[PDB]
């Protein structure tokens, strides 16, 4: 209805938000680090990083952290404003319960925010930002690459038997647990690695056979330039077969090594074919999500308690809540739209969910309080 | 945004009904 | 004007959208894969991937796919609602044509969506997400690097003549078809590669000359630490000149190899100087673009047919359309603004284009139908 | 109040914007390159690149550049419209000053845009998009890696003394100026590099000791597969100790090399632990920021001059400005919200700052002009 | 958004003219 | 957007005061 008192007290809340944001902007960076610790922990250690799209995203993130810190630390102020707004005397034996109201609301919001952070943030960020199936396969592939590297070192030392043994073991382990161009590129890299290892190892005596193997690899590269991947594969197979002649007594062993290389290449291609959705997390989106969660859970823990405390003395009877449930749902949905920075219905519903839950818990608490009062009377 | 506006308008017309 | 029937039937459409979105959310992932197949196919095989900026972008994408699937499969429902909305009796010999109206509108939207997908999506995603000039140069550079690697292997085998021949051929092929620090880094890497190849190859006899070459490379690194790139280039040239002394009879050949390395480094720098706009595609933007295209083309194929079918029986005479053309353009522009999630005028115009085209085709079809009716009469 | 003349002249401004955007769209790419030169220059040479998130971001960027070029080159048109809008005769000895008004406003906007570009853009993009502390550490790490590579080459040449000397010098230089898994992976890579160098160097005589070293490395990889990083570190230390036996007289030297490798690995891990915020700049955000800055500074240089020129003849007395200061601040804030594409209060304030500054400078200039006129009279 | 709103407002005032 | 709208509304109610 009227604006005067509402506008004045909204101005009080706004100036409180401004001053507390000014003070909290000093420690914006430590607060941002604390907020980002859960999401970073949920990320893999090898890719524990966040990207920033814009050049002012540091400034935007710091300003958002300051604004949200101000609005969080002004909750006692808005609680006092709300308590003063409704004060018809309230049977002044019951109007003295101001400090209990403000204190209970403040600790309710603080506990909601703390529980949000500690419980929800690590668990949910583990739920979303973790695959646990492609990561295990990637780790298995990295381990297999390490065993292949060890086999190549054994080859470089002139130990064909140990290299073949390791190659067979790795192939068995991989079997127990893709575009043509990509697979051909991987196979070419594997052939180059095997040729380099053989050149380092048996390059003092069998200099005439590695020359033929390298010529066959050159033929493979030529058949890879003009896309004739069948000829490229045939040339790589011939190169490996000739490479097997550097150690005639361990030919099978060398063959096994080549097989492993091919397998690894194939496997890697399969992995890069399977993972068409890589993570690249952003500063502002993650900050917005974390702040939205904390604010939503603070609302969830505060609105029921504030409503119940009003109902103990009586400012909102159950009749008014039942009459205005639909309008309250709508106004909560508009508030969720305002808070959410992204203009999508999905985020609107995700934000409005906590608001509706808080309202429902509040009305349940009010009804329970009224029933207990009636039973006592 | 426009999507949020159309959503709030749809909700407002929806709660009252025909 | 009045709300009653409009609001009730809008509620019917909304509940239909909700239920069909609930059912379609089960198959959100296969639908998303089908939608993303064209854009992924347009991407290069080596970088066939999409990134997600936010942790809830999977959920947002799935929810958007479900909502759009619901709004697509509710088109028959909205067609029945529209047909019922206008029914003054319509000379009931002509009011029985309800099922033809709904069926024709439904298949029109389905055909529009299918044609959108199959024709437009691959072709346009090839038009935008493909360079075909920097990719060809990158492939040529990769092939040249492969030939240089083969020449280095030939050097590692002690074959200086073949290595020089391959280096000369690759240099000729590159010639037939950049920051100082970056070029110096690339040249240092090339010198390191050449020194490693020479150490593997002629490291059994010429151990005294590669030592001097490595000392000159150390001088180059020192002159690269403090930015004196002229001295770094001079030291690298001296290192290569000393490396040429490992095989005195093939000095030119070795020189050629070094030249090729330098050329490759230069070329690579040029490429990284030319490509200042790399692709990094996102999940939600690509999904929004694909859904916007499909919806726009469904509108293009449906609105003319719906308008023509109304004109056959007569609900929208040409006079009303001519009178309300400007208001219809405005309302279509607001609808395009609502559908587009990005708050930019460019996307607004891009969306409103199809709407205006659909309206114009509809009015042309209505006029043609009226002219044919007048000619028959 | 009335719409007629305001709407007609707004239509004139809009059609001028449309035609100048149509002409300026021809040269959208060179203008975009000129606009992006400062931000690219502020970026490191090795990562001088910008990413595009969407497939139509080229088209969106070009359209935005064309629209903003049209609105910049239409400033004389809007100046003539404003001058004509207020013309009650203006004591026609003073109404003839139309061309001075339009010319002065046009050059004021041009000078503001030019000063914005040349002064602000390089300096501020250096301030934000430059770390200068992590980049120096990264360069130091790259130099240390280069010295380690030179030491490894010296080892490959059989020169253990020089390799140990370089390793000790690099370790001293690094000392003068992290997850367990990442550090173990880096240490494994360093051990592999050292083993490869030793195999190339002393692989002709000490073939029996490098075999034991490689077996110990295999044990390290096994203890790395099942996460027992303590055993992995012990096995790597044993492998390096055995590798020291290839040259018994230079054992310490080899030990030093291993130490350096470990140190480098540790250092690299620390760096990747410290840098949890990597830059990945986008096309549209950077273009929006640059255009916003140029427009804001053009407003800063134009609005005071336009207001002062109106005050010389008198259309806006100081009384009207003092009365309407609050409403002018609000309307400037709404204008800043309209211009800014991102729906955040931070960008709204950042845009509204220049508008308020321009208004304040304008009112100061008007007051100074009035005071000078009173003193003259 | 604000840009879409100003665009629709400009279009509304534009179609009617002076 | 909604944030810009609530900001302009807050400013409008703020300049006038109680």
């Amino acid at each position: 209805d009227h604006l005067t008192e509402l506008r004045s007290r909204l101005m009080r809340a706004t100036i409180a938000v401004l001053i507390l944001g000014t003070i909290s902007l000093v420690f914006a960076k430590p607060i941002f680090g604390l907020l980002m610790q859960p999401v970073l922990d949920a990320l893999p250690p090898e890719n524990r990083s966040l990207i920033y799209t814009s050049g002012i995203e540091e400034l935007n993130v710091l300003m958002k952290v300051g604004v949200y810190a101000g609005i969080f630390l002004t909750t006692p102020v808005i609680l006092m404003q709300i308590w003063g707004f409704v004060s018809p005397g309230l049977y002044p034996e019951e109007r003295r319960f101001a400090a209990p109201f403000v204190a209970f609301g403040s600790i309710a919001f603080l506990l909601g925010a703390a529980f949000a952070y500690f419980a929800v943030l690590p668990s949910m960020f583990t739920f979303l930002l973790n695959e646990e199936e492609t990561l295990a396969l990637e780790q298995r592939l990295d381990t297999a690459r390490l065993r292949a590297d060890d086999a190549l070192r054994f080859l470089r030392l002139g130990e064909a038997e140990e290299a073949g043994r390791i190659a067979k073991e790795t192939s068995t382990q991989l079997r127990a647990e893709p575009a043509a161009s990509v697979e051909m590129t991987g196979r070419l890299d594997g052939l180059g690695r095997l040729l380099d290892a053989a050149s380092v190892g048996y390059g003092a005596q069998s200099r005439g056979v590695l020359r033929q193997a390298v010529e066959k690899r050159v033929e493979a590269v030529t058949a890879y330039e003009k896309k004739d991947f069948a000829a490229a594969a045939a040339a790589m197979d011939g190169s490996a077969s000739l490479l097997a002649g550097i150690a005639p007594t361990r030919t099978e062993e060398l063959a096994g090594l080549w097989r492993l290389e091919k397998e690894l290449a194939t496997a890697h291609a399969a992995h890069e074919a399977a993972r068409w959705t890589r993570p690249m997390l952003s500063m502002h989106e993650q900050l917005s999500l974390v702040l939205l969660l904390i604010l939503a859970f603070g609302i969830i823990f505060e609105l029921p308690l504030v409503m119940a405390l009003l109902g103990v003395v009586g400012v909102v009877k159950s009749s008014w809540l039942f009459r205005y449930q639909r309008h309250a749902f709508v106004v909560a949905l508009i508030a969720a739209a305002i808070i959410t920075p992204t203009g999508d219905v999905v985020n609107l519903s995700l934000m409005a969910g906590p608001m509706l839950l808080a309202y429902e818990l509040g009305v349940l608490l009010v009804w329970m309080v009224e029933r207990r009062r009636a039973r006592n009377s | 945004g426009a999507g949020e506006m159309v959503f709030i308008l749809v909700a407002a017309l929806l709660i009252l009904g025909p």
